[PDB]
């Protein structure tokens, strides 16, 4: 009975990781010409 | 002698663990994995590059602006004429959901969605007009208007 | 969440 | 498989 | 291989 | 709808 | 008749194009012309359905 | 040799443990969830230009 | 390819590899090169973008595998800049594309 | 009629080039000229099934 | 008045 | 019955490594000439 | 789908 | 399905 | 909060 | 996880 | 040698 | 033998 | 498809 | 007709060279003039066997 | 690994 | 003697 | 010498 | 094939 | 290691 909340803390260690990979946003960038 | 056969047995199996066949299992679900997590939910918007003409009589509603998270969107602004309008200045509405740049001559101001559908506006302060152009971002649509040719009502200084 | 979308 | 409703729906065995 | 994927496609479909 | 890698025969 | 799609849909406001370019701006109750009445708005969809049972979509070119 | 094989599968299942259908599944309810969180009260307000 | 400019037109993708390089080349109608004026990259930490200062080739490498992304380029001569939306990982990768710009 | 070959898929949409040199995007469900609707879209295996029983590919020579 | 996002079939 | 969860802990420590060693991505370095 | 959308709204629109 | 109110009404059940 | 909102 | 792949 | 490697491969088209 | 799939497909004793 | 060095007569 | 010899391989793609100069690469299935189509690509034997029997290694002063 | 290398 | 590939293949007894 | 390395050889090309 | 300095007679 | 070297 102990196997599914150990399931859950190392799935959610995961997902938690994955979620801050998907909120970020990398800002572009802007280069001009000569 | 026989125990220097057991040890290098051993030994592959300790010093590398991952035989070839597990070395590439492991590099696949990796790759399958990773998939997932850049997989993108239902439906990519299209990109899709429009023209549409600006009424700036009162009681038009204002342009819309389809966008997406992470992608550039460049406004471009002609007249009537279809000639390049430069853009004297803009204020934007919630500037941390767009992030917006545009050098500081051209006629063409990109916009990027920093949140997914959060959605606002963005007044236009052009070089002929005493009145600007309100616009409205909202991201998150079936479609990122990838370009846009927005044909104001007035005429330009390129005629 | 619909079967529509 | 999963939708994007998020609610699960799967198919039961199909092969080829 | 597609069987499954369209099964469960229609699976989706049909319930809402 | 359909994620093709969430896949199982 | 003339023909709108659906330019941008959110819940409650939903901005139309037409045939003609004409571009309006609808909520959950808002009169719109030859379609009549606006029963309810689906973002998700990309969907809105009106009284007269016509169903107004994202453009097949647009979607 | 079987040993590798059983300890290969729990391995599947602890580094990746999200197998690659929760994963898009988890993507999806965050998204959603951030959609409940952009979704305005109700009926937005109409964009007009008056005068 | 040839660029569509045309409102209504498909926006070219460019097929890229996960740390493998591709050179776009800019030329117009009559296939002569055109200098680039300015660009802006989507995604800049997934794709990472290379470019003399003054010529018209732009070297991309995929640092993202997959996360697929677009990018504006605006180029000397024309007002409306040049747009291509580019994916990683495909089946195909574009080690050089010819852009046949509309001017 | 006009024989078409993905050029980039990935979950959602599939770009397509045409033998005429038209390029494309498309859909779950879109409207493709010659070919039909689609019916499915598989970006690992880089497939696409549509109503007439046309199957779409990456091109002999570009995969 | 209608959250879709709080629907279920 | 611990030999599997030693073998495990073992390709633990290569395979977390060896997913690092994909997760790189050695940057290019543009060279000009005179 | 919309007929539960529809059902509901009915029902708030009935009940102030 | 919730209103701005805060005061919740549902439907029961219904499929498309 | 009145149902005719 | 194909098998036409 | 490449008698299982083939073997391998029509078994994984088989089972998909 | 591994297929790209992730599911392990392998032949059964084939020499040369 | 087939990664031969995963390989075994 | 036409030998063709490996110039490199791994697995996956394996870079072909002609008699005539002309140069390739192919995949697990692909089309080969006269050698039919590929059914397997063995790069640590540096070996393509293909349908009509034929086998393509390295060429004897390529290697 | 074969014995054909 | 072992080969490349990994596994070990050696003669027996044998003199010169 | 290399009678056993020629025995050991073909041992090696008989079992892939 | 034969890496004979692992050669015995 | 052998006898002829």
């Amino acid at each position: 009975q102990q196997e599914i909340q150990q399931r859950t803390s190392d799935m959610l260690t995961a997902a938690t990781q994955l979620v801050q990979d998907w909120k970020q946003v990398e800002t572009q960038v802007y280069t001009e010409g000569t | 002698e026989v125990i220097d056969k057991k040890a290098f047995k051993d030994m592959t199996r300790n010093l590398y663990p991952l035989n070839p066949e597990q070395v590439v299992k492991l590099k696949q679900i990796y790759e399958t994995s990773e998939y997932a997590k850049a997989a993108t939910p239902g439906t990519p918007p299209k990109p899709t590059a429009t023209s549409q003409f600006v009424n700036l009589s009162p009681g038009s509603t204002p342009p819309v602006i389809r966008l997406s998270q992470g992608f550039v969107s460049s406004l471009v602004f002609l007249d009537s004429t279809g000639a390049p309008w430069p853009i004297a200045a803009y204020d934007l509405g919630d500037p941390s959901s767009f992030n917006i740049q545009w050098d500081k001559t051209s006629n063409t101001l990109m916009i990027q969605a920093t949140k997914l559908y959060n959605y606002g506006n963005l007044a236009v302060r052009l070089r002929g007009l005493n009145t600007p152009v309100m616009l409205t971002l909202i991201p998150g649509q079936k479609a990122v208007d990838y370009r846009v040719d927005l044909r104001v009502q007035g005429y330009g200084p390129n005629a | 969440p619909f079967g529509a979308d | 498989r999963v939708s994007i409703g998020g609610t699960v729906y799967t198919a039961k065995k199909y092969d080829d | 291989c597609t069987d499954a994927a369209l099964a469960a496609l229609e699976y989706h479909k049909s319930n809402a | 709808c359909v994620s093709m890698i969430g896949g199982s025969r | 008749r003339i023909i709108y799609y659906i330019q941008a849909v959110i819940p409650g406001r939903a901005w139309l194009i037409g045939s003609n370019g004409s571009t309006l701006t609808v909520r959950e109750g808002s009169k719109i012309p030859g379609y009549g009445m606006v029963k309810l708005i689906d973002s998700l969809q990309g969907r809105i359905l009106t009284s007269s049972g016509q169903v107004i979509k994202f453009s097949q070119e647009d979607s």
